[PDB]
């Protein structure tokens, strides 16, 4: 059993968005349950549907402001999702009578149009030297974010984006030695395809 | 609708070790047709849940002989005996006997157990191209500490900022079992230069005081 | 439909 989940939604507060499930390997053999799950991990069951004869069951919290549907001719469920806000932003999951779960299809709900970010390079205040590189304001997900094109790999930590007002933000330390910087070159590479944003910031002591 | 509490919310171990959930309900999940609709789904990180034990204690097809569930009524247990690696993740309840809604409980994290180590605090002042933009913002990176519960504050000429942090956490490091955390407080660039001391302060069990990185503006 | 980890579910 596979199901096969559409990609990432974007959208405004206030629209819906439309996501689908496509089964393989009896399509009208299970209820097609979905379920999101929130920041913090925690599980919401959202509703289910009979895909053959068409019945659906929801959650209250989500009466009114979710449709589910199938098509047979396909074996393909889907969740039309209204109403959006903040707190929809989150992963939502097909799950095929709650044995098989789908990979799962991430909506993003912000007010904000595509928006580069801007990148700072990090360098210390004034034997191992901690940098970093801030990638400030960006919309939608993802940024690529490498230290010396992927060269420098060791000693980093590249932080999860955190949606706030609206825009992202990223951040990365990279930790080396005192023998290693700034003697040799360190410099933090972002690309924001969505933004046609590719930016090479060199950390250069302050 | 059903509470499902599970306890512990997350459960540093040993590799080798038996680990213990619990999965408590506000009411019984047994239900009229005799059948008790609990079951248990692990999601490792970075992938879906999957399914590991249906009804209180029937393992799902490939669920190894190590994961066993018990209980009754309102009090389940999965027992996952001899950790590894692969057994990493977040661990749900979920009940199917008062529907609709299904309820999950909140989820368990396995984690790994390590001596504790206290965070390496690293300061960064806005970059002198930030600045040219009429914003500022200050970075701490509290890296490579354990255990993983942290509290950061930010002070400015000694009194607590409070708008304008974003804060953002890894998972523990696959490697050497530590966490880190990255805060950022943005300002406008004429407010950062109202003041001229800035500190980020982090509480953590390896200190009894506050611990400290600073800079001064000028 | 009725599946059996669901119960009372659209059953």
């Amino acid at each position: 059993v596979q199901l096969l989940q559409s990609g990432p939604e974007l959208e405004k507060p206030g629209a819906s968005v439309m996501i689908s499930c496509k089964a393989s390997g009896s399509f009208t053999g299970y209820n097609m349950n979905w379920v999101r799950q929130n920041i913090g991990k925690s599980l919401e069951w959202i509703g289910a549907i009979d895909p053959y004869y068409g019945g659906t069951s929801y959650n209250q919290k989500f009466k009114g402001r979710a449709t589910l549907t199938v098509d047979k001719s396909s074996s393909t469920a889907y969740m039309h999702l209204k109403s959006l806000t903040s707190e929809d932003s989150a992963v939502y999951y097909c799950v095929s009578g709650m044995e098989y779960w789908g990979q799962g299809t991430s909506v993003t709900v912000s007010s904000a149009k595509t928006t580069a970010p801007s990148v700072y390079p990090l360098a210390p205040v004034c034997s191992s030297v901690t940098l970093g590189c801030l990638v400030k304001g960006y919309f939608p997900e993802p940024v690529t974010l490498t230290w010396n094109s992927g060269s420098l790999s060791s000693g980093v930590h590249t932080f999860p984006a955190v949606l706030q007002s609206d825009l992202y933000t990223l951040s990365s330390s990279v930790t080396v030695t005192s023998s290693t910087w700034p003697s040799q070159s360190i410099t933090c590479n972002v690309a924001h395809p969505a933004s046609s944003t590719k930016v090479d910031k060199k950390i250069e002591p302050r | 609708d059903v509470v499902m509490t599970q306890t512990p919310l997350s459960l540093p171990v040993s590799l080798g070790d038996q680990a213990s959930i619990s999965c408590r309900s506000s009411q019984s999940l047994v239900h009229r047709n005799g059948n008790t609709y609990l079951h248990w789904y692990l999601q490792k990180p970075g992938q879906s849940p999957k399914l590991l034990i249906h009804k209180v204690s029937n393992r799902f097809s490939g669920v190894p002989d190590r994961f066993s569930g018990s209980g009754s009524g309102t009090d389940f247990t999965l027992k996952i005996s001899r950790v590894e690696a692969e057994d990493l993740g977040v661990y749900f309840c979920s009940q199917s006997t008062h529907v609709p809604p299904l309820t999950f409980g909140a989820g368990t994290k396995l984690e790994l157990k390590r001596a504790d180590a206290a965070p390496t605090v690293s300061i960064f002042p806005p970059s002198s191209e930030q600045l040219t933009s009429g914003g500022a913002s200050v970075v701490c990176f509290l890296n490579n500490f354990y255990p993983k519960d942290i509290n950061v504050k930010w002070k400015i000429d000694g009194s607590e900022r409070q708008n304008g942090v974003l804060n953002s956490w890894t998972d523990q490091d696959s490697k050497d079992s530590t966490y880190s955390m990255s805060s950022t407080l943005t300002l406008t660039k004429d407010e950062y230069e109202r003041h001229n001391s800035y500190t980020c302060e982090a509480t953590h069990k390896t200190s009894t005081s506050p611990i400290v990185k600073s800079f001064n503006r000028n | 439909v009725c599946n059996p980890l669901t119960g009372a579910l659209l059953c």
